[PDB]
């Protein structure tokens, strides 16, 4: 029982990350002279939860 | 004699204003296209800063 649940919160833990991982190469990916670059609403806001290092 | 000396020395100056004015019309000329390029150059950097929160 205790191996079957630890395995399953890992998973949960790799596909949580991946995601970021897309999302930051996406990131870095984008540049000027692109179609999605324009002026976003006060997105100087800090999140509100904001887990630290 | 004299008056004609004065005129002498007004064309000189005209010529060289002249010629200073078009120097700085290029001048700013160049500074606008340098506005444009700042804004874009923000936008871009707007949206970078924006994605992070999804």
């Amino acid at each position: 029982c205790l191996l079957q649940e630890i395995r399953q919160q890992l998973n949960s833990d790799h596909r949580d990350k991946m995601e970021t991982l897309e999302i930051d190469r996406g990131c870095l990916s984008l540049n000027l002279t692109s179609p999605n670059i324009s002026l976003k609403v006060n997105p100087t806001r800090i999140p509100k939860d904001s887990t630290t290092l | 004699r004299e008056m004609e000396s004065f005129y002498s020395e007004l064309k000189w100056q005209e010529k060289n204003t002249l010629e200073e004015i078009a120097e700085l019309q290029g001048d700013i000329r160049r500074l606008e296209e340098d506005l444009r390029r700042k804004m874009m150059n923000l936008k871009l950097a707007h949206t970078r800063l924006e994605s992070r929160t999804y």
